[PDB]
């Protein structure tokens, strides 16, 4: 049993419940956890009187606010 | 209760248990 | 004086589980527990005297600071309020009680010292929560009384049923536990400090309220919290006994009397479905220790209503605390003490006749029952009134339900508290076991704490009892009415037909059912996709065979 | 005290007899060490599951349903009480 | 209905076992051992009542029944002694296993008590 | 536990006789002008 | 109406009716009658007369 | 039988007869039914380093005590403590350290 | 076996197949856990858009 | 050890077993027995308990036969509002 | 409330600052609150006894304070029309 | 009375199930699940389909009075204003969000008063 | 100020706890960093917010979806 | 059923009866209290010309 537990990977196999199970949950909530950051982080400079950031690919924009502006 | 009593004289002399396993031997120093 | 009644009985128990209790034995380690506990009790009395009568509040400075990074400080500071002084006195004469039985309940067991010492740490550190200044040490003292409870409840760790209820109380706990530490967040970062005299607050974001109050009602077993409480009794009658009095359970409540920042209209909601539940449960069984254990969460059910009334309602809530804790532990102790005499037998089936047991604690069961079901001028009958007369004129029309439901958890209050005395004397004997035992100090223990009861009627916990509140005859004596109707119908000790409704009650309404497969099995089956599928599949990266 | 746990063989005996002389159809004379249940004492099948859970209140036993099922003789009874460390 | 090993009992072995059951259940919903010493004799009664019965078919049929009749009513807190199987005070402190013990273990081949590499 | 149907009338006409009692209750006169009255009755003594 | 039938169990445990295996309503009650007696003292020296 | 076992003492009167617990485990608070000999001298050995520990405590928090507000009456914390302040009472009249009312309103 | 006949055999077999649970059930639970687990999520989202949904009312209504 | 001995079998009693000091009833037997010190703590702390509730409902019997409207209704009415 | 309007307060703010008043209590029977409170915090046991003065007077204001929001609830009422007039 | 016997838990003897981590086994006999009820007979041989169903009408049961109560009746109900404070003190006591003095339906300010009373969760900025 | 106060504590440290709650706001929000929203512990900015929004409402004409904002929210601000 | 013998007395069907009594009127009386109440404090003024002299 724990030679079995441990080499467990010899028994993966693209059946029907396998995929199911990969793209609802550890992708779903991937991306889940991927907008609930952005809403985070735009909702963060919301509240800190910023305009729109650039994040990766998000168009040349105003990044890294100054230290010697009153935003 | 030993004695019938809870102002009993003791029971226990020796070595009460074996701290890491350390036993003495011929009286010398470990 | 002051520090007194806080380092002391953790000073005892150290020493009590320090290396030096080989050298001393069962004797000796009884010993020095008590002695520990008389010296905390006499120094908890006479701050609770000066506090209370002389209004003389004390702060201490302890160990410096506990860590000040950025904004954020903390500090070993300890503060003596009424509040404090309070929880301090009962804590600490439900303990020395508590400390005093079992001495003597468990002279047979092997390991008795270890138990007395972890029952010091216990009570050590309910009453660090209960002299925090500031949030962090009441976080520690929660997760202290938390890992004393753990330690306590998985006593005997030769029993599986003991250690899944012990896990499964830890669990559900620190479900409260992270809701309380967001609540600390959102309090430091909107508040700046943590010292509770620094915080004064009018009108917060609501988070800081429902995380609150969520992180009580985990350790105040309340709706949707209480499954834990009744699988607790695993455990040896002490630890249920302090449990269920003045500690870990009373923290809850504590911590809300002391913050009062919570929303009046969650609060009535959740303390009455509560206490409705509660009541419910406790005429539905036939172990003795549940039904005790029930009880005690239709109590905090009450006392969660009166502090959702009002700063008023909030005082009266700590009265009744501080009333119930007394005759609850002394239902502990008398149920032990007759469990014993039984041979162990923790079913109520196979009692009956006045020979099984002493008459001490047999008239002690009575006087403690009488003050719980709220008798005629008696300990809980002046904090049940006052908590139900301030609960019959709330401005909130949510309440009015509340009131009725209470109405009705009284009742049946009274109706499974008679049962228990008729089962435990009234009724024909029908068991194997007759071992009356007469020690004095399990006596003694239960003196004391009757004594505590008639203190708390002679003299009155704060200004409120007294302060007469105006309401139609019948409406005063509608709880006396109530616990008269309850008193009959045990009494007739009859029963109903409808028998899918019983087999629905007896099993607590399925909630342990309903999280062992919604939440629990969900989560195993989400542990092996992630490692299996995940790792072992998406996520790994096979060999190139050559 | 005696045994590791096992009560002697005689007072099992007498509480075995004195359990099972309470009824009507039995002769009391004809109780005895190791004696057929029915074909001596003529008890049916409800008499001896009567006579086992009355053993079990008697000596405090909670009889497992095969062993129970074996018990059809008076010896046999004694005999698995004698085996009982948990026999009060 | 009863489960598939009291299904395998003979005839006499699963009516006896129903029996003794039934009377366990009433006496886990009973007040009182006093309160089932009237329900004990009129469940001896009511057996009695079918003692003379042949048809192999009607007495399959009372036998499921009465099955059906018991597993609908299976005691959620079942009255059980305090030292047997799912009683309380089962499996508190039992006797230590033998155990055996090693004396000094730090003192034998000193220097050479570390790993392999 | 126990089955009366005793129980079950008592319910029944304790129901039937609290109604009549709420009745009887919401028709009484003023509590001052009770006391008032009483306090006529006290004053003849 | 014949009742005694499979071990009439009645009367196999009805020595659990001992008279001193029973509910003893002597001191059922204990001590209730001296504080009666001393709440009709108090009462009599306190409230009563003066 | 070992010849460890003769440094070890035997199974306490305390202890069921009936049991065996493996006596040879060192345990952190003493084992199974622990009862010395000379355990009244430890148990009054102990109880001294109580006392001394309490008198330590007992300096220490009269030491570090912090009262901000008069008390409302006659304490017993003035007969070991100077740094508490004179009380004032409900109506503001303030107090001898003896907590009675001075000349001029009394008696 | 020496307590089989005082405390019972291992005759009995337990009666389970070590399966993993129902897929709809399994996906139907976990987004009942998420819901009553992540209130603070949707909460302080409703928020934003009921924020935005004044907002959006305001521009509507101020250019006229 | 037991408190209450049996006999079965109709066996003689033990005559050590008899007297005063032991009762006997369908053959089996219990002690007559009395404690000093429960007895007097249990008189006493009834007795207070009793003396408590009697004390403080003779105090306040007023404020619950009458209602604390009607109470004080009737003190205003009969002795002045100030 | 203008047809039963609060009458004066007896208690000043420093009164009740030197009795120690929770501010919730700071109410138009202050006065009264003080002098139970000052009473019964000082007797020990017999504080039913040698106060029974001071709570019937407390009392007696606090009936006439229900009162008096009692008679504002009925004005209320029957000018918004809740009440036959 | 301690060390009473007990059945011990015998090693098995057959291949385990491969999510055979869900069995606890403590070497004494009986052993159990993970948690209870998980898999296995429940206590009265209950299904979740009877307490579903018996919740699916509880729970609304429950609940209606709440609904009722806080939808269709307000504070005029009370024969009574709460307890009166000067205005010194009251506008400190009223600012309390959860403070009960705000159902004085008599206030001056009654309606402005309640119209601070609500509830919102995101801080705005 | 709190522990001499006590009970007046209400109309007697209000000044000081603004005091104390300005000097944390300028502990955390100046040179707060690059990614750390900016914080009130009085509220200020949530209270300001909201009489704006309430201006804004009474110009529109339409209820207000809004809690109305406080005169202080703690024994400070 | 048999009553316990040293309290025979419980089991008279008049002692069941007048418990059904006593708790089915407490329990109606849980809910028929309020409402009279607040009639009966109400009306304790009203009917008072030192509050409200045009109700007599
Ligand atoms: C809460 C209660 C729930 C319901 C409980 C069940 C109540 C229903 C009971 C009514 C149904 C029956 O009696 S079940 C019917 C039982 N009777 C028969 O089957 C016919 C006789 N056949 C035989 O083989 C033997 O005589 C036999 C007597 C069996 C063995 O006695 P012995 O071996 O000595 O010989």
């Amino acid at each position: 049993w724990y030679y079995r537990r441990d080499h467990f990977e010899n028994e993966f196999v693209w059946n029907y419940r396998t995929t199911i199970e990969a793209l609802w949950f550890l992708g779903g909530f991937t991306a889940a956890a991927y907008a609930l950051s952005v809403f985070a982080f735009r909702q963060a400079d919301r509240r800190s009187g910023y305009p729109k950031r650039q994040i990766l690919g998000d168009e040349p924009a105003m990044v890294l606010p100054d230290e010697r502006q009153f935003y | 209760y030993p004695g019938g009593s809870f102002w009993s004289e003791g029971t226990q002399t020796g070595k009460n248990g074996f701290l890491f396993g350390e036993v003495p031997i011929n009286g010398q120093p470990r | 004086m002051f520090l007194l009644s806080v380092f002391f009985p953790l000073l005892g128990g150290l020493v009590n589980t320090s290396p030096i209790a080989r050298f001393l034995g069962h004797r000796g380690s009884s010993i020095i527990a008590i002695g520990c506990m008389v010296v905390a009790f006499i120094s908890s009395v006479v701050i609770y005297y000066e506090v209370v009568f002389m209004g003389c509040a004390v702060s201490v400075d302890v160990f410096g600071t506990w860590f000040s990074v950025g904004t954020f400080h903390a500090g070993w500071t300890f503060n003596f309020d009424l509040l404090t002084a309070n929880m301090l006195f009962t804590v600490t004469g439900v303990s020395m009680a508590v400390h005093m039985y079992a001495c003597d309940y468990m002279r047979q067991d092997p390991h008795l010292n270890l138990f007395l010492g972890y029952l010091s740490y216990f009570t050590g550190f309910m009453c660090v929560l209960v002299a925090a200044d500031n949030l962090l040490v009441m976080l520690v003292g929660w997760e202290g009384i938390g890992v004393c409870s753990y330690l306590l409840i998985g006593y005997w760790s030769h029993r599986l049923s003991a250690v899944k209820s012990a896990q499964k109380a830890i669990l559900v706990n620190r479900v409260s536990d992270g809701l309380l530490m967001w609540g600390v967040l959102w309090v430091w970062y909107h508040l700046g400090s943590l010292e509770y005299d620094l915080l004064n607050v009018y009108s917060a974001s609501g988070f800081v309220g429902l995380s609150i109050l969520i992180g009580a009602m985990g350790k105040s077993a309340q709706i949707l919290f209480h499954v834990w409480l009744a699988d607790a009794m695993e455990g040896p009658t002490p630890v249920s006994a302090l449990i269920h009095a003045a500690t870990l359970v009373t923290a809850g409540v504590y911590l809300l009397v002391r913050l009062h920042i919570h929303d009046e209209m969650f609060v009535i909601i959740v303390g009455s479905l509560t206490a409705f539940m509660a009541g419910v449960f406790g005429a539905t069984q036939s172990d003795l220790k549940r039904v005790i254990a029930y009880s005690t969460c239709s109590q905090l059910g009450y006392m969660m209503v009166s502090l959702g009334l009002g700063e008023t309602g909030g005082e009266a809530s700590m009265g009744h605390l501080m009333t119930h804790a007394s005759f609850k532990a002394a239902l502990f102790l008398a149920a032990g003490m007759v469990i014993s005499g039984n041979g162990g037998n923790q079913h109520i089936a196979r009692y009956g006749g006045s020979a099984h047991s002493a008459m001490f604690t047999m008239l002690t069961l009575m006087v403690a029952s009488l003050s719980l079901i709220g008798w005629p001028e008696l300990s809980g009958f002046y904090s049940k009134e006052t908590i139900l007369n301030l609960a019959a004129i709330c401005a909130d029309p949510i309440a009015d339900v509340a009131h009725t439901l209470l109405l009705l958890t009284a009742m049946l209050t009274s109706a499974y508290t008679t049962k228990l005395f008729y089962q435990c004397f009234m009724v024909d004997f029908s068991g194997s076991s007759v071992t009356p035992v007469r020690n004095v100090l399990p006596i003694l223990a239960m003196a004391i704490l009757l004594l505590d009861i008639m203190l708390k009627v002679w003299v009155g916990t704060n200004l409120l009892s007294g302060m007469l509140f105006f309401l139609p005859w019948g409406v005063k004596t509608l709880p006396f009415g109530l616990m008269v109707a309850g008193i009959l119908t045990a009494t007739a000790a009859v029963g109903s037909e409808r028998f899918t409704l019983i087999r629905f009650c007896g099993s607590r309404w399925g909630f342990d059912q309903l999280f062992a497969r919604s939440p629990v099995n969900p989560i195993f089956d989400l542990g092996r996709i992630t490692w299996a599928i995940g790792d072992r599949g998406l996520l790994s990266v096979g060999n190139l065979r050559a | 005290g005696f045994g590791g746990g096992f009560l002697d063989k005689d007072s099992v005996t007498e509480r075995v007899l004195h359990v099972t002389k309470h009824f009507e159809k039995i002769d009391a004379s004809k109780v005895s060490p190791a004696a057929s249940f029915e074909k001596d004492l003529g008890l049916d099948s409800l008499d001896v599951v009567e006579l086992v859970m009355a053993l079990e209140e008697e000596f405090g036993l909670e009889i497992p349903d095969a062993e129970a099922d074996k018990i059809a003789s008076v010896g046999d009874a004694i005999n698995y009480i004698c085996s009982n460390p948990m026999a009060k | 209905m009863a489960s598939e090993v009291v299904l395998a009992l003979p005839h006499k072995l699963r009516v006896m076992r129903m029996y003794r059951t039934g009377l366990k259940e009433l006496i886990n919903w009973s007040a009182n051992r006093h309160e089932w010493y009237p329900r004990a004799y009129a469940l001896r009664q009511e057996f009695e009542d079918s003692k003379a019965l042949t048809d192999r078919e009607e007495i399959r049929k009372k036998l499921e029944h009465g099955e059906e009749l018991l597993a609908r009513f299976r005691h959620w807190e079942p009255l059980i002694k305090p030292e047997f199987v799912g009683g309380t005070a089962y499996s508190i402190n039992p006797a230590q296993p033998k155990l055996k013990f090693i004396p000094n273990y730090d003192a034998m081949d000193e220097y050479k008590k570390g790993d392999h590499l | 536990g126990v089955f009366s149907r005793y129980y079950n009338t008592g319910l029944l006409c304790g129901v039937a006789v609290a109604s009549g009692i709420s009745i009887w209750w919401y028709n009484r006169e003023s509590i001052y002008v009770r006391v008032k009255s009483d306090l006529e009755k006290e004053g003849k003594t | 109406m014949p009742k005694v039938v499979g071990f009439q169990w009645e009367r196999y445990e009805a020595w659990r009716h001992h008279p001193l295996l029973q509910f003893n309503k002597r001191n059922a009650f204990p001590g209730v009658g001296i504080g009666f007696a001393a709440f009709l003292a108090y009462v009599a020296y306190d409230k009563s007369q003066p | 039988e070992p010849s460890w076992a003769k440094q070890l003492a035997p199974k306490s009167g305390l202890c069921p007869p009936e049991f065996h617990y493996n006596r040879e485990i060192w345990y952190p608070h003493g084992g199974f039914y622990c009862d010395p000999k000379g355990w009244r001298k430890n148990t009054l050995l102990t109880l001294g380093g109580i006392g001394v520990l309490l008198y330590m405590t007992f300096s220490y928090s009269t030491a570090n005590e912090v009262r901000h507000m008069p008390p409302k009456g006659w304490i017993p914390s003035i007969m070991w403590n100077s740094n508490v302040p004179d009380p004032v009472d409900f109506r503001g009249r303030k107090l001898n350290r003896d907590g009675t009312l001075p000349e001029g309103e009394s008696s | 076996t020496s307590l089989d006949h005082v405390f019972g055999d291992n005759s009995n077999k337990l009666n389970y197949n070590f399966e993993p649970m129902g897929m709809g059930s399994l996906f139907i639970r976990t987004m009942v856990m998420v819901g009553v687990f992540f209130f603070p999520v949707f909460i302080m989202i409703n928020d934003d858009y009921k924020y935005t949904s004044f907002l959006d009312k305001v521009a509507a209504a101020k250019a006229a | 050890a037991n408190a209450y001995h049996r006999t079965y079998n109709g066996k003689p009693v033990p005559p050590e077993l008899q007297g005063a000091d032991y009762i006997t009833y369908a053959g089996v037997t219990m002690k007559k027995e009395f404690h000093l010190f429960d007895t007097v703590l249990s008189k006493l702390i009834g007795a207070g308990a009793t003396f408590t509730c009697l004390y403080h409902f003779y105090l306040n019997a007023e404020e619950h036969w009458h209602g604390d409207i009607y109470f004080f209704e009737k003190d205003v009415q009969q002795n002045g509002w100030d | 409330a203008d047809r039963f309007p609060p009458p004066p307060m007896k208690a000043t703010q420093e009164q009740m600052d030197a009795a120690d008043v929770p501010y919730h209590y700071r109410d138009y029977c202050a006065h009264m609150y003080i002098d139970y409170k000052e009473c019964r915090l000082t007797s020990g046991f017999s504080w039913r006894t040698k106060c029974a003065h001071e709570l019937h007077a407390y009392n007696k204001c606090e009936y006439k304070e229900f009162k008096r929001r009692v008679a504002i609830a009925i004005e209320e009422k029957r000018r918004r029309g809740l009440i036959a007039a | 009375g301690a060390g009473a016997p007990v059945k011990l838990a015998p090693r098995p003897d057959k291949p385990l199930p491969t999510w055979y981590e869900l069995w606890w086994d403590n070497g004494y006999y009986p052993g159990q699940p993970a948690a209870d009820f998980m898999f296995g007979a429940w206590p009265g041989n209950m299904t979740e389909t009877y307490y579903l169903r018996f919740w699916s009408v509880f729970g609304l049961a429950l609940a209606a009075p709440f609904y009722y109560v806080a939808n269709f009746t307000d504070e005029t109900r009370m024969p009574m204003v709460p307890q009166q404070y000067p205005a010194e003190v009251r506008d400190v006591l009223v600012q309390r969000r959860n403070s009960m003095l705000k159902h004085d339906f008599s206030a001056p300010d009654f309606k402005e008063v309640k119209d601070r009373a609500k509830i919102y969760w995101t801080p705005m900025y | 100020c709190v522990r001499a106060a006590g009970t007046a504590r209400y109309h007697k440290c209000t000044e000081v706890m603004k005091r104390l709650q300005a000097a944390v706001r300028v502990a955390s929000n100046v040179d707060r960093g690059p990614l750390a929203r900016k914080r009130d512990v009085g509220f200020i900015y949530h209270n300001n917010r909201l009489r704006e929004l309430q201006q804004q409402a009474a110009e529109l004409e339409i209820e207000n979806p809004f809690p109305a904002p406080a005169k202080q929210a703690t024994g400070g601000y | 059923v048999k009553p316990p013998r040293v309290f025979p007395i419980l089991g008279s069907p008049g002692y069941q009866f007048f418990a059904g009594l006593w708790t089915g009127a407490m329990l109606t009386f849980i809910f028929t209290s309020k409402p009279l109440g607040r009639k009966e404090v109400e009306d304790l003024v009203k009917y008072d010309p030192a509050y409200f002299p045009e109700y007599a």
